């Protein structure tokens, strides 16, 4: 079924994720409540700077936010950012790959080999055909 | 169950092989 | 609570719930209830029996709660059937006095129409000579326009939305079919071009300053070649879309969601513009006037407001409602706002003064769609009772009905002529209503014994393949277009 | 009626808090209020649901009801202090109530990870043709005169089209051909002209063994079968004995060049004929009618080896316990037919190819009834049991499929 | 489950045949979390009051008490029809012919140089 | 300026999350991917606090491993004020 693979190619890899970072210096073979609860304060926690730096800088006429409109977002959040270079300068850095696509032919559609009948005036040549 | 028309469907009462000519007059 | 009409009773699973008192003080829709008076359209004979039944004291208390919490609104005529009876009720606070129905309504179109209202009684927009140049060629747009009527019925070209797992929410289509936007629930809007005609935007500001001034191809240069897809998406709303409206003039997109904001993008620039934050609450239905000034927007918090586009503040306020304002609808002279709701009415609203002018009552659920006549004298309303009820807005009485679709009608519109009314439902139908024979017949009564001329007006059902039909527009050809997310 | 949460649930929660020894009437004050709430948000998520144009539902209607009622959304955790956390939803939590609640973090990095679709694309079609709604798959379904035939002069001329580039003179015009037999809704009512269109074809077709037009036609049942619209048990009296001759029958033209091509269109009949036998099925009239002449194919002495290698390809495609139980008790009669064929110098003749292909087939299809239900040991001399036929070399390819087995 | 099975006869009472996945679980989730925050609110509330066991008037005053900064509900119709005629009296604004695009005043709109980092 | 110096070495190192997955749940919410070293900082923002809450946990896991519980999860996050809840209706 494609139609939850639109959501399910993005939240199993988010799921990787977690998986691939509990491994560093964390626990193993955690409780499966205790790691939905935690991926749902992660993805409460990035549609939260993206709902507040958001209103940050469109409070300030603007449309696309900027550092300056984060470092406040997260102000308010309370993070205490500079200790941000500090986590990213740790070699423990790990590499999970992008996910891939529903559909690898992009747009193989050709129809079929019948064309019959013209367009009535009142009908533009820009819409699809007449059947066969 | 009998009466159903599947019983009477041409496939149920005919035999393939001797349908089949097999190359014979 | 069991011998009721089978028609109220998503109306008695609200009580249901409702057996305390804190319950209630916090519902806002039973506590306008309680405060309110049902109006209660009663015939004089009928009503003889009730008075003679409720001012001896043998009763004496239940004539104490009609007259403290009913009002009681007599004609004078015949006592109504009860198909005609079911026809008209169905709403809270239900069956309106006559007396709100009997205002004077400018229902007639701009430039003599004595129904029409003078050019300078709502302060609309200018117009230049490049606008008297769009009328003639859209009047070669009429010619290839057949009198569809009933026998030429019209072609439905559907514009399916294949993938759509954000699920879509709003669409609009401009006047000219060229553009189709699409709300969708993962808060963005997408621009289609459906003419050969890719969607430019100038590329970066310096670039307009040196284009043109004195060129004389100002619609050429401003497009720059650098940004020129068959699709814009457009981010900014943090919620599902619900409204989605093009202005006349191919600009402005306008576009209202969940988190209580609308929104007016620019498709010059293919950004956002201004953010109007007035309701704190979803926003349900917003719509451009005709004449693309001001505009409507109607939300969760029961009121719906009219804004200009020039205020960061609304200039109208129509607070009557009772429930949340699904639908809002100008008129095509827009003096007059039509805003559909939850709690079963339908109410115009004059522009001037915010004064309600017509309460339309008698459909059984939550009206979803909204349409008017082309000649601005008729409404078609759509609700979940799959009824569509055509009202005459000078009459202000229910006329027409038709009880084809099933599930919810959420889409409505007439022809460009008016001859055909098409309709479009979650039963995955369009169905084509022949609008000239519904309103061939048009008072001291207030209902004219509508008949059932459903099977007559039908011209097609045209079944969906699982798709339900969320937009119906009519090119100026008169050529039927629809846009539904394929499930 | 009014249905609320039952009490017996409420006291397991006051007691698993902190908060002993509560009364009943404490108890019924706590179901009635949050039953309320529970009524007073689904009724409040219905107006997203009405309003989103959907009635099925997306994880995420009660997260605006809530945060309607100024609630926060997330739910699994309460933020007395609102910052990090406000009216914004985490989408819920995946729990469920068959839940192990114990995982392997390694295994969920194994698990594969699920595409990303193509974004939502706008497509137009015709609902309806100056009020006749067209058959395209973008929608759902004593002198008297003289007859008019039921099928349209555009339906007879679309048969001779059909028919004409199914016969494969240009092999674009056939892929189409096949695909408009394969999807066109309204190829009912035609069926009958399609059917006895093939039927007669294979039978004036194997008088000289012309094999195209034979892979042709097999390619239009193969596309007639697939078309999910048409009802096919009415004809299959006349396709049936079509794919059997196909499979069981002598060739015309010499083997030694098409055989390869031969052998294709065998194992394209028994394809065929093994869905045929999967659909259609009722008791005891298709699919062991079509067993039992493969039996007497198989068994009958001095049978013709196209025949032969035919019947035994159509055999074989059975299935999973066809094999299991009817390519058992022969393993010594296929061995003795392969020694005869060895013996002498006369290879001119076709039964030298036949025995190859038939040896071959079998000994494939015995490996999975080796790996299906047998331990491998013993594989250098204990298959001259069964006449010694691919012996070491069908232990090495019991190896090779055993490291597919390990690669999986 | 037990609690969860009643769940289930909730929504079938109100007709409810097909909702969401999950949607049982998570009503659940939130009449277990409105019970322990009547319960919780009450505990403290019976300190307050200093008794031995928590008792129903406590746990009707956890309701109250939680009513005034939880739920707000949308405004009332007295309130808005006052706001409505504050606003509707004010007569329409005439239109200047030329002013070009019409928009608010610009710290009112979205129409700022917008700048970003310069990439080094 | 630290922050911009940071920033301005990250058009290499990808971060534990991708870019898509990252840039995904940042579309969600009207951020659209302008600069890709831009997500990457929200990238790394979002996996400090994943791993702030797994270190800590950890040292509630000793005491009491290689095992990371529920109960591990509720005095971690007690400390940063988020009372993280069991299913308890499975």
């Amino acid at each position: 079924n494609p139609a939850d693979n639109y959501h399910l190619a993005r939240r199993r890899t988010l799921q990787v994720v977690v998986s691939s970072l509990l491994t560093e210096a964390g626990f193993e073979s955690a409780e499966k409540a205790s790691v939905e609860t935690l991926t749902e304060m992660l993805q409460s926690y990035i549609s939260e700077i993206g709902r507040s730096a958001k209103s940050y800088c469109e409070h300030t006429a603007r449309t696309q936010p900027t550092l300056s409109d984060i470092v406040v977002t997260l102000v308010e959040m309370g993070f205490n950012v500079d200790t941000l270079p500090a986590y990213a300068k740790r070699s423990q850095r790990m590499v999970i790959t992008a996910p891939p696509v529903t559909n690898q032919p992009v747009t193989p559609k050709a129809l079929t080999a019948g064309q019959n009948r013209p367009h009535p005036p009142h009908i533009p040549s820009h819409f699809p055909e007449f059947p066969d | 169950d009998l009466l159903a028309d599947e019983n009477f469907l041409m496939v149920t009462q005919l035999h393939w092989e001797d349908d089949i000519i097999w190359d014979g007059e | 609570h069991g011998d009721q009409e089978c028609y109220y009773q998503d109306d008695l699973r609200v009580l249901s719930s409702l057996t305390k008192k804190e319950h209630m003080k916090g519902n806002e829709t039973m506590l306008d209830f309680r405060t309110s008076k049902f109006v209660l359209r009663i015939s004089r004979d009928s009503y003889q029996l009730l008075k003679r039944h409720l001012q001896e004291k043998q009763n004496n208390q239940i004539w104490n709660i009609v007259q403290e919490h009913l009002y009681i609104d007599i004609f004078d005529g015949m006592p109504r059937s009860k198909q005609q009876i079911d026809a008209m009720v169905g709403s809270l606070a239900g069956e309106a006095k006559r007396e709100a129905n009997k205002s004077k309504v400018f229902f007639g179109l701009l430039k003599q129409d004595p129904n029409a209202p003078p050019q300078n009684r709502i302060p609309l927009p200018e117009l230049k000579d490049s606008d008297k140049l769009d009328k003639i060629m859209n009047m070669k747009e009429t010619t290839k326009r057949v009198r569809l009527g009933p026998d030429c019925l019209p072609s439905i070209c559907f514009y399916t939305f294949l993938n759509a797992y954000q699920g879509l929410t709003a669409v609009d289509v401009t006047d000219d079919s060229s553009l189709i936007a699409g709300g969708f629930a993962d808060s963005t809007v997408r621009v289609w071009s459906v003419t050969p005609k890719k969607l430019r935007s100038v590329k970066q500001a310096s670039d307009l300053s040196l284009i043109d001034k004195e060129s004389d191809d100002v619609l050429e240069r401003i497009m720059d070649e650098k940004t020129a897809s068959e699709l814009k998406i457009l981010y900014g709303h943090s919620g599902p879309v619900y409204g989605a409206s093009f202005s006349p003039d191919r600009n402005y997109l306008l576009s209202s969601s969940e988190d209580g904001t609308v929104r007016l993008w620019s498709l010059q620039t293919f950004t956002c513009l201004v953010g109007y934050k007035g309701h704190n609450y979803p926003v349900w239905d917003t719509q451009f006037s005709p004449y693309g000034y001001y505009f409507v927007s109607g939300g969760h918090d029961r009121v719906a407001r009219l804004w200009a586009t020039d205020h960061y503040q609304p200039l109208r306020i129509f607070a009557g409602h009772l429930a949340d304002v699904n639908c809002t609808r100008f008129h095509p002279n827009s003096n007059y706002v039509a805003t559909g709701s939850a709690d079963r009415t339908v109410r115009l609203w004059d522009v001037l003064n915010g004064n309600c002018v017509r309460i339309f009552t008698g459909h059984k659920g939550p009206i979803h769609s909204l349409t008017f006549s082309p000649n601005g004298r008729f409404l078609a309303t759509g609700a979940t009772d799959g009824r569509v009820l055509l009202w005459d807005i000078g009459h202000g009485l229910m006329v027409g009905e038709l009880k084809g679709h099933t599930d919810t009608v959420c889409s409505l519109r007439f022809s460009r002529d008016g001859e055909i009314l098409a309709s479009g439902s979650m039963d995955n139908t369009v169905r084509l209503w022949d609008a000239i024979k519904a309103f061939e017949d048009l008072t001291a009564t207030g209902h004219i014994n509508l008949p059932e001329n459903s099977q007559e007006l039908l011209l097609g059902t045209y079944m969906t393949k699982s798709t339900p039909v969320v937009h119906l527009h009519f090119t100026r050809r008169n050529l039927v277009l629809a846009a539904g997310a394929y499930s | 009626s009014n249905t609320v949460l039952p009490s017996e649930s409420m006291k397991v929660v006051a007691e698993s808090m902190g908060i002993a020894q509560i009364q009943e009437e404490t108890c019924q004050l706590l179901t009635d209020e949050v039953s309320y709430r529970i009524k007073e948000i689904a009724q409040d998520a219905l107006k997203f649901m009405h309003m989103g144009k959907r009635q099925k539902l997306t994880t995420s209607d009660i997260d605006y009801a809530l945060k309607l009622k100024n609630v926060e959304p997330l739910y699994g955790f309460h933020a007395q202090e609102f910052i990090p956390f406000r009216f914004a939803s985490g989408g819920g939590r995946e729990l469920y109530f068959y839940e192990e609640k114990e995982v392997d973090l390694s295994d969920i990095i194994n698990t594969p990870l699920p595409r990303v679709p193509l974004d939502v694309c706008l497509k137009a079609h015709w609902l309806s043709i100056e009020g006749c709604q067209p058959a395209i798959p973008e929608n759902p379904p004593r002198l008297k005169p003289r007859s008019i035939h039921e099928l349209s002069v555009e339906q007879q001329l679309y048969y001779k089209e059909i028919t004409e580039a199914c016969v494969g003179s240009c092999e674009a015009k056939r892929a189409e051909a096949l695909q408009s037999i394969a999807t066109d809704p309204g190829l009912y009512q035609m069926l009958p002209r399609f059917s006895t269109f093939i039927s007669e074809g294979v039978r004036v077709n194997v008088v000289q063994n012309n094999l195209a037009l034979l892979i042709y036609l097999m390619r239009m049942v193969k596309a007639l079968m697939d078309n999910p619209t048409l009802y096919l048990e009415k004809y299959v009296h006349e396709l049936i004995p079509a794919v059997m001759t196909c499979i069981v029958s002598r060739q015309l033209c010499l083997r030694p060049d098409v055989d390869n091509h031969w052998a294709l269109r065998d194992f394209a009949a028994r394809l065929v004929a093994q869905i045929c036998k999967h659909f259609s099925t009722t008791t005891n009239n298709i699919q062991s009618r079509i067993t039992k002449t493969f039996t007497k194919s198989w068994v009958d002495e001095k049978t013709p080896w196209t025949t032969r290698y035919g019947s035994i390809a159509g055999l074989a495609e059975l299935g999973h316990d066809v094999i299991k139980t009817l390519i058992l008790p022969r393993l010594q009669q296929e061995g003795e037919r392969i020694r005869s064929v060895l013996d002498g110098p006369v290879l001119s003749n076709i039964d030298r190819i036949g025995a190859d292909h038939v040896q071959s087939l079998l000994l494939k299809h015995c490996a999975p009834v080796l790996a299906k239900l047998r331990p491998p040991p013993d594989n250098q001399d204990a298959y001259r049991a069964e006449f010694g036929s691919l012996g070491p070399l069908l232990c090495s390819q019991v190896v090779k499929a055993r490291a597919q087995a390990a690669l999986q | 489950p037990k609690d969860a099975q009643m769940m289930a006869q909730i929504l079938k009472d109100m007709g409810i045949t097909e909702y969401e996945p999950r949607v049982i679980n998570q009503m659940l989730e939130f009449a277990f979390r409105y019970v322990t925050t009547i319960l919780d609110d009450a505990k403290i509330y019976s300190s307050h009051a200093k008794k031995a066991t928590v008792d129903a008037d406590d746990v009707r005053l956890a309701i109250q008490c939680r009513a005034d900064q939880s739920f707000t509900s949308p405004p009332p119709r007295d309130f808005l029809l006052d706001i409505a005629r504050q606003r509707n009296q004010t007569p329409l604004p005439l239109i200047k012919p030329y002013s070009g695009p019409r928009l608010p005043p610009d710290r009112y709109c979205l129409t700022a140089p917008n700048y970003r980092l310069k990439s080094l | 300026t630290p922050l911009v110096d940071f920033l301005m070495q990250l058009e290499d190192y990808t971060p534990t999350i991708p870019d898509a997955v990252t840039g995904y749940y940042l579309n969600r919410a009207g951020f659209e991917a302008s600069d890709p070293r831009i997500i990457r900082l929200i990238s790394l923002a979002a996996q400090k606090f994943i791993s702030d809450i797994a270190n800590d946990a950890l040292q509630h896991c000793k005491m009491k491993k290689y095992t990371l519980t529920m109960e591990d999860l509720t005095p971690a996050l007690s400390e940063y004020g988020i009372n993280v809840k069991k299913p308890h209706y499975f």
